[PDB]
């Protein structure tokens, strides 16, 4: 017998924001209750400003990642350096995942970047094929852990202003780059707590209109 | 689920992790894995959660009479042969990976028991998911003769290597040091590695913010008389 | 499918400084289609509250038991039950029918009256005591509540801080969860005082 | 399965179940009450398993009527409920269970209201003001949820009921040769003989 | 459906200062039977790299030969290329997860883990695995098999993390994984008193040590175990 | 996992291994697989381990009372009581007891009872699992009637050899010589064997 | 327990009385010399005595 | 999941939801299940997400490709029929489909055609599909209007998925309502399901079985 | 549902077909029709397994109607009975099947005469005075052979297909929808609706 | 079956058993075992009777045409061509094969091949059914480039011992003699190995 999908555990954080965007993840590797590795970045710059990871099953998971700069490779030759949007991006990911289709991927795709507005942008995947735009999408195994308390501090789900007892809602208002800094990092706080598949190592990628910062911060050692 | 039980020459000294899991997901930071038979023989299980909790509560019952009854300490063997054959019976469908240890007047002693009725005698032994990472470390700094001051190290540093590596396992580490013909002390947090961060803010809000649709007070008193 | 997953149901439970919280949703479904958004997870036996999850006849089953050995209790040694004495009796009752056992989760939350202390506990299927000073959540929700409930909670709050967060855990896991949510009950237990407060919150 | 609605209008509980019983590949009886006089105002309809539901339907009304005539004082829907609830409880925990939905209708007179209840095949009591079993209930929980009102009459009940079956008709796939209605209110047990 | 035959087990490896070390034992199981001893399964390839292999032997074999041929087929042409621009670590391992990515789109794997430990003509430090499914993770300390639970701890006491690889000298280095060895001669059943130990040191080159024995070995403590009672 | 025992001029001597293998990691490897179940009585267990364990520990509670009530048993009697017990649980409980003893009136002797439950008299016995690569060398180089040294060294080779082609078989070998002299124990740790 | 009701002075009542009766009738075994007044309510009937 | 559209006097209303579960775990809030096929058609979203959302893009390229070559625009049955033959094809590959195809021409009329993975095509007047599609068709049936006007319409879609969306797991997020018109489709925009809620409890008077 | 029913009459051949479509748990169309012409006097009507039978309805009348316009000589409906046929087994053999009935009702131009051919998933024709498939079969056929007179008019055919219907209504466990009728004459194929 | 071979100085000398079980039936019992598919290089199936004809037809065939175009192949070539037909089909077919050949230069030469091929040199080889009994009784008596005459012994101890406890190999022994001088068959009948 061949079972020819496993699992590399890690989790991944995508955030759409007003001037710049946030593709985070961790950096640590599994299989099964063994840790791999410590440190293993899945969160790669593709260039034009797109990050991507292709997050999950690490054997699938590097080849969309290979099989996407081949296609931003290719792109860039044959419409005379041409800048790459989110948009282009995106529909293409989505025609690589789909082909594969009676014999899937087994990963949680999500890019982000800025779209052609000077805004953020974030699409996440599904491994079959369909898209959808995001201002907050978790994926990984503690997605389900870390997505409900973003939809609290960034969309005010469920507020209503103090003493006002559901006249009116709270109002949404601008992050700041800085401020997206503490909302990561405070969620893989809490989450190494409580899971066992994160830890070690958090990897924000931080997308402007200068260029991508990488940005590294340690967690829980277990 | 790391849980060593290391002999040495005054005594024994077990020491375990203080997670408990339920699926992937870290049910309690800190729980107690160590439990009492009776006040010289100590457990600490491993396997499914409930049936670590239960058998030893149970044959913890049996003990107490039994050492009242015959109006003499308690042996570890009396626990290890009840145990063992009461485990038998459900043919290996109640799941628990004990190990026992304990001082008693006939010496130390250090047992394992696996859920149907096999029993192993080492001088170290450990069992849990935990098992293979702690039981490496031993085997390379550990030798026949080891004092307390020695022992519980050993014990600390191999508890240590099942949180660093296995995911069962994880934060505290807790020990218990049995020399025979002194007191069994209970060292509760030990050694506390992976100390929680200051979290980035509060995450505390002003009154009002949630809405009420209606409130009530509803009564936990008995009924009074005027 | 899952036999804890086919009314879906959730408990969350948090302490405070000198004061718990414990709160259920109302959701009763068979399946996809709801029946009910006014069934009860939460009893209380004196001045423990226990939070029952899982399977929907089960909640109701373990309801009555305990009802039995609590009146028992309380008649022979003069006295209402504590917390922390009642939480063996929950532990035990899962464990005779160890197996085919009660495919539930209770909740057990209160105020000790010989010590003063919040003290809380929770339980699996077959029950193992989980010993807590945090919180414990329990139900179909469960994965969701762990991290939010976590993010949230600062060790030690007030009656009325207790009252903001406990009630903001709940909306957000169980507006993301499918078997939970459709109006939901949150509770304040003080010394001596329970309010029962319902919540306004999203029926869709 | 078999239809099984009930709907409890602020003076009557207006219970209806379905005239077919197919058993095998052909309809065999097309007149056949589903329901069992429990109490002179309380009522259970049943439709689920064949051949469990006749000895469960059976068996309960024969330990409620002992109760009734031993103490003359009857029950309420209240007591009922939770009877049922308590037996189909201990049917899945035995080797075989009684596989048998039931809705109860009653009009509670120590309240002097009129009450429904519902109880599943696992042994869940609910109260509601309307309920449903099977597959008959999904098309009907969202087409009561508009026109019901508290406060409404028995005859306008009636017509609510109507546009129930109505509905059922059509886009059930299922033969029920419409209903058979039967009414429980405080002056006894009563029957429409209009669908 | 692919299913080994004869396997071979056990294969650990760390970096360290000036370089890396890479050793496996040398032992081929069929199951119960241990039917063959002195399999050699490091292949050195070139001068600055060597591939352990694990799993099943069958398809070991297959891929020593696909690594001869690698040497071959870069030896064509390239007359500044004889070992000077010739293979690095991180070209060959790349060759070796291409293939067994592409197996496993077929469903007819190569049944292997492959480290791959040598030194970069850039003067760094490389150690990878890939395996049967194609995960690629780099990694300052790697096992295969049952060593990944054994092995791997207590090596993890050594070489930590990046901010210790020039710590550990080769002084330290060598004992580490000798150490290794004898606690998986004692816990693990498909091993065998045979290993072979491989430095990679930069400037003393492959230095490759064939046939070395556990030595040291502890069984006394084994008198003072009698009967349960 | 390999276990033996043979019959020579001055009684009988009983030979273990010691690793215990459950999978690929070995669980024990000083493992005690020779039980005192009398005084003059041992035996061998292998196979699952829990299964044997019980059964040994009902027979003990047999002979105990055996013993106090009717006289001492014989390596007959013992055996006797091991095969019934596995014959007739002979679905669920699955266990290889080689019994072997010292009689004060028939020397020593050997049963063998492999999983069904049939007892069967033998000059030597293997059972086991590790015992499937030396059945040749066991029957060409065994005679009957060796005087005692032959014998600790015929039992020594072929755990030797069973250690070298079966991985389930290793560490120490025990060897618990039962004769009139007495009850005396012998270990052999490896490199005092694999030295040849 | 199964009516979710307390139990009617009546029922319970009659109840330990047959328990009484029931070692007179048979068995061999004494009678329990007890006597016993019971102040109860019940919705039914209010207060009996 | 509940998707649903009518034919009436001024075009077809489409009502859709935006609550997309991957069963007991709700995925996402604002998935859209609208799809411009071109500027004359819209095609809801049913059954596999993936599988609905990629053909219709690609139906896309065969509108526009129909569009050239005959210079005049698609017939909606035309549509409907490219779709239809390939998933034929894919079936026994076991790929899950579930699509309205909703079109307004001027030589045919308003014309709704559903098509599926089996290969099964349907016109029709009314349709559901999704996982709570049953408590959708009650509503909307009863209370159905061919002479009907555009401001009625629209209140009468949000109203149905309403329903649907209280009582179905798998139901919510938020209703985006189409009308297709002749020149185009307009968009209704976005309106949450659990604000809409309480408005209509309300008004209508509606809901006496829910707490407020 | 899938209930086709044929009565050939001396003069007519008379295909009815049903009006609903079930697809999932519920009805989705109650008012279809499930018929396509192959030849201006050869009528097909087809029923069976789901998104097989428009499919396999559409393919095979491009093939008749490319000879009819070709040779602008019309079929026997003989000829093309043997043509469905040919093509149904041979996807029995091939990867993909269609299972799929279908009752071929025509009127020869050639001979004069109705012919009625019934063939199944399979691939067997043979000629019959009267034929149905499925279950829904069973309950019509007995009615059929009791009754039948082969010297009818069309309207004696028409009569007899009211029993059939009233009987199909009772006893089928199903719900189907009433039929549409078509007439196989020789003037044209010619729609009644029946009541 | 059980097939073996076995080195000495002057060649290697190659054994096999010539039953051949289907089930308990022997469906003929004086079957060969040994195969010539170069002059001077032989083989030795084992395992499923057709699954290993088919194979060494194959490479019949290609030393055939080995032969005829790059001159006369060694124990290598041979022993090359088995593993990689092997490989190319273990899950579509299963084969144990050992190789044992005489080159002039190298002398006797013996490699193996399990049933997913791999290729691996060794100075003794044993595969077949009856092989598992036999390992540790070969491991002891065997030397290197010793006496033709001890060979011939070595082989009828072993196969007699291989006999006397499977039950799918018995019937007489064959050897043939790779030499430098020829190729020699022996045949031994049962009653003389019986006795040794």
């Amino acid at each position: 017998q061949f079972n020819p999908y496993g699992d590399n555990g890690g989790t991944i954080l995508g955030i759409a924001g007003e001037d710049f965007a946030v593709l985070a993840g961790d950096t640590r590797n599994i299989t099964d209750y063994s840790i791999n590795s410590r440190y293993e970045p899945k969160v790669f710059d593709c260039g034009d400003n797109i990050v991507m990871s292709a997050n999950g099953f690490a054997a699938d998971g590097d080849a969309l990642v290979k099989r996407f700069k081949n296609s931003v490779k290719w792109y860039h030759f044959d419409h005379n350096d041409k800048k790459l949007s989110i948009n282009s991006a995106a529909r293409n990911i989505q025609h690589l995942l789909y082909g594969k289709r009676f014999f899937p991927y087994y990963v949680h795709t999500i890019i982000a970047g800025l779209d052609e507005d000077g805004k953020g942008a974030v699409y996440s995947f599904d491994p079959v094929g369909s898209y959808e735009r995001e201002q907050c999408r978790a994926g990984g195994a503690a997605a389900s852990l870390i997505m409900p308390f973003l939809d609290n501090q960034v969309n005010f789900k469920n507020q209503y202003e103090p003493g006002t007892n559901g006249k009116v809602k709270k109002p949404l208002k601008y992050l700041s780059v800085e401020e997206v800094i503490k909302l990561v990092r405070d969620s893989f706080t809490s989450a190494t707590e409580r899971h066992i598949q994160v830890g070690d190592g958090l990897e924000i990628l931080i997308v402007t209109k200068d260029g991508v910062r990488k940005e590294f911060y340690e967690l829980k050692r277990d | 689920t790391t849980i060593v039980g290391v002999k040495f020459n005054n005594g024994v000294v077990i020491a375990a992790d203080t997670r408990s899991t339920q699926g992937p997901i870290v049910a309690d930071k800190n729980c107690a894995k160590l439990h009492r038979i009776s006040p010289k023989i100590w457990c600490a299980g491993a396997g499914t959660a409930a049936d670590t909790e239960a058998v030893t509560q149970l044959i913890g019952s049996n003990i107490e009479l039994h050492s009242l009854y015959t109006s003499r300490e308690p042996r570890v063997v009396s626990a290890l042969q009840m145990l063992k054959q009461h485990l038998f019976k459900y043919q290996g469908h109640i799941g628990a990976y004990l190990i026992v240890a304990g001082v008693d007047p006939t010496g130390s002693h250090l047992f394992s028991i696996h859920a149907h009725g096999s029993t192993d005698v080492g001088y170290y032994l450990s069992l849990g998911s935990g098992s293979l990472a702690a039981m490496a470390v031993l085997e390379s700094h550990w030798k026949q003769d080891l004092t307390k001051e020695e022992a519980i190290k050993l014990a600390s540093d191999a508890i240590q290597a099942g949180i660093w590596n296995d995911l069962g396992s994880g934060s505290n580490v807790d020990v218990c040091v049995m020399e025979i013909g002194k007191d069994a002390e209970y060292l509760r947090n030990y050694l506390t590695p992976n100390v929680r961060e200051e979290k980035q803010k509060s995450y505390k809000f002003p009154r009002g913010t949630t809405a009420v649709l209606k409130e009530s007070i509803v009564n936990i008193c008995d009924i009074q008389e005027e | 499918s899952d036999p804890s997953s086919i009314n879906g149901g959730i408990v969350v439970a948090m302490t405070g400084k000198d004061c718990v919280a414990i709160a259920c949703d109302l959701r009763l479904g068979s399946q996809s289609l709801g029946v009910s958004n006014k069934f009860e997870k939460i009893f209380h036996y004196g001045h423990v509250f226990l939070g029952i999850t899982g399977l929907a006849t089960d909640v109701t089953t373990l309801n009555e038991m305990f009802r039995y050995k609590t009146n028992l209790y309380k008649l022979k040694e003069e006295r209402a039950i504590e917390p922390e004495t009642f939480t063996q009796l929950v532990s035990s009752s899962l464990y005779e029918r160890r197996f085919g056992p009660y495919f539930v989760g209770p909740v057990v939350a209160g105020i000790n009256s010989k010590s003063g202390k919040p003290f809380i506990a929770g339980f699996d299927l077959i029950g193992c005591i989980d010993e807590a000073k945090d919180f414990i959540v329990s139900g179909t929700a469960s994965d969701q509540l762990f991290g939010m409930c976590e993010s949230l909670y600062e060790p030690n709050l007030e009656p009325e801080d207790l009252f903001e967060t406990i009630s903001q855990a709940l909306l957000n896991a169980a507006d993301r969860d499918a078997l939970s949510g459709w109006g939901a009950v949150v509770y304040i237990i003080k010394k001596d005082e329970v309010v029962k407060r319902y919540l306004k919150m999203r029926q869709d | 399965m078999d239809i099984i609605l009930g709907i409890r209008v602020q003076d009557s509980v207006i219970l209806a179940s379905s005239k077919a019983v197919t058993r095998g590949i052909s309809v065999l009886k097309d007149s056949d009450d589903k329901t069992r006089q429990l109490s002179p105002h309380t009522l259970m309809s049943f439709a689920g398993e064949a051949g469990d539901t006749v000895q469960f339907a059976e068996y309960i009304q024969a330990n409620i009527q002992l109760y009734s005539i031993r103490e003359d004082y009857e029950l309420s829907p209240q007591a009922v409920s939770s009877f049922v609830r308590q037996e189909l409880a201990k049917s899945i925990r035995s080797r075989r269970p009684y596989q048998v939905n039931v809705l109860i209708g009653g009009y509670d007179k120590k309240k002097n209201k009129p009450e429904l209840y519902q109880i599943d095949y696992l042994g869940t009591k609910v109260e509601l003001p309307y309920g449903a079993h099977g597959y008959s209930g999904f098309y009907t929980f969202s087409l009561l949820d508009h026109h019901y009102r508290p406060d409404m009459t028995t005859e306008e009940g009636l017509d609510l009921l109507k546009l129930c079956v109505q509905e059922l008709e059509k886009r059930m796939p299922m033969d029920f040769k419409g209903v058979i209605v039967k009414i429980v209110d405080k002056d006894g047990i009563r029957q429409v003989d209009d669908f | 459906t692919q299913q080994p035959i004869v396997t071979g087990t056990s294969v650990i490896s760390m970096k360290y200062d000036n370089g890396v070390i890479i050793a496996a034992d040398n032992l081929g199981s069929y199951g119960s039977l241990l039917r063959f001893n002195g399999v050699e399964r490091l292949i050195p390839v070139g001068d600055n790299t060597v591939v352990g292999i694990s799993g099943d032997i069958s398809d070991m074999q297959h891929i020593e030969r696909l690594l001869k041929d690698l040497v071959t087929e870069n030896a064509y042409d390239n007359p500044l290329a004889d070992a000077e621009e010739a293979l690095e670590p991180s070209y060959i391992f790349e060759y070796l997860a291409t293939v067994m990515y592409q197996r496993r789109s077929k469903m007819n794997p190569l049944w292997n883990a492959i480290i791959v430990a040598g030194v970069q003509s850039n003067g760094d430090q490389f150690l990878r695995y890939v395996n049967l499914l194609g995960v690629t993770y780099s990694s300052p300390t790697l096992a295969t098999g049952f060593g990944a639970h054994m092995a791997n701890p207590l090596l993890r006491k050594v070489v930590d993390r990046e901010s210790d690889i020039p710590k550990t000298t080769v002084q330290v280095a060598e004992e580490a994984i000798v150490n290794a060895m004898r606690v998986l001669y004692y816990r693990d059943a498909r091993s065998s008193r045979n290993f072979s130990l491989a430095i990679i040191d930069k400037n003393t080159g492959l230095t490759f040590k064939k046939n070395l024995q556990v030595e040291n070995m502890k069984w006394d403590f084994a008198k003072d175990i009698k009967g349960y009672g | 996992t390999s276990i033996m025992a043979v019959t020579f001029k001055d009684g009988v001597i009983l030979g273990a291994d010691s690793r215990t293998t459950t999978g690929a990691y070995i669980a024990n490897r000083v493992t005690d697989k020779l039980t005192r179940v009398h005084d003059k009585i041992w035996c061998c267990r292998s196979g699952s381990a829990a299964d044997t364990q019980a059964i040994a520990d009902i027979v003990q509670y047999h002979l105990e009372l055996y013993t106090s009530q009717y006289g001492t048993p014989s390596t007959e009697t013992a055996a006797s009581v091991f095969k019934e017990l596995c014959y007739e649980n002979k679905d669920n409980l699955t266990a290889g007891i080689i019994v072997a003893g010292y009689d004060d009136k028939n020397k020593g002797e050997v049963y063998t009872i492999p999983l069904g439950g049939s007892v069967h008299k033998l000059p030597y016995a293997i059972a086991g699992s590790g015992s499937t690569f030396i059945y040749g060398y066991c029957d060409k180089n065994f005679r009957e009637n060796m005087s005692k040294e032959e014998t600790v060294d015929f039992i020594k080779h072929s755990l030797s050899q069973a250690i070298k082609w079966d991985g389930s078989s290793g560490g120490v070998i025990r060897m618990v010589v039962l004769t009139a002299a007495g009850v005396e124990r012998l270990i052999f740790y490896p490199d005092e064997y694999e030295q040849l | 327990k199964t009516y979710n009701e307390d139990i009617p002075v009546e029922i319970l009542v009659r109840r330990l009385s047959d328990i009484k009766q029931g070692y007179t009738q048979h068995g061999g075994l004494r009678p329990f010399g007890v006597s016993f007044i019971y102040a109860g309510y019940d919705d039914r009937y209010g207060y009996q005595l | 999941t509940t998707t649903l559209a009518f034919r009436f006097q001024g075009g077809i209303i489409v009502a859709v939801d935006s609550r997309a579960t991957a069963g007991n775990w709700v995925a996402s809030q604002t998935v859209k299940k609208v799809i411009e096929i071109n500027p004359f058609l819209l095609g809801t979203m049913a059954g596999g997400a993936a599988d609905c959302q990629f053909w219709e893009t690609w139906l896309g390229s065969q509108c526009r490709l129909h569009e050239l070559r005959e210079k005049e625009r698609i017939s909606v049955a035309a549509a409907s029929k490219i779709l239809s033959n390939l998933v034929y094809q894919y079936k026994g590959a076991g790929l899950s489909m579930g699509t309205m195809i909703c079109g307004y021409t001027r030589k045919e009329g308003p014309t709704i055609y559903y098509v599926d993975s089996d290969g099964t095509r349907l016109k029709g007047d009314i349709f559901c599909v999704g996982s709570g599609q049953t408590f959708a068709y009650g509503v909307l049936d009863s209370n159905y209007k061919w002479d009907l006007s555009v401001e009625d319409a629209l209140y009468l879609g949000k109203r149905s998925i309403l329903a649907a969306a209280h009582r179905d797991a798998y139901s919510g997020g938020s209703v985006n309502l189409y009308h297709v018109t002749e020149d185009g489709w307009i968009y209704h925009g976005n309106h949450d399901v659990g604000e809409l809620f309480w408005k209509v409890k309300e008004e209508e008077g509606s809901f006496n079985n829910v707490i407020g």
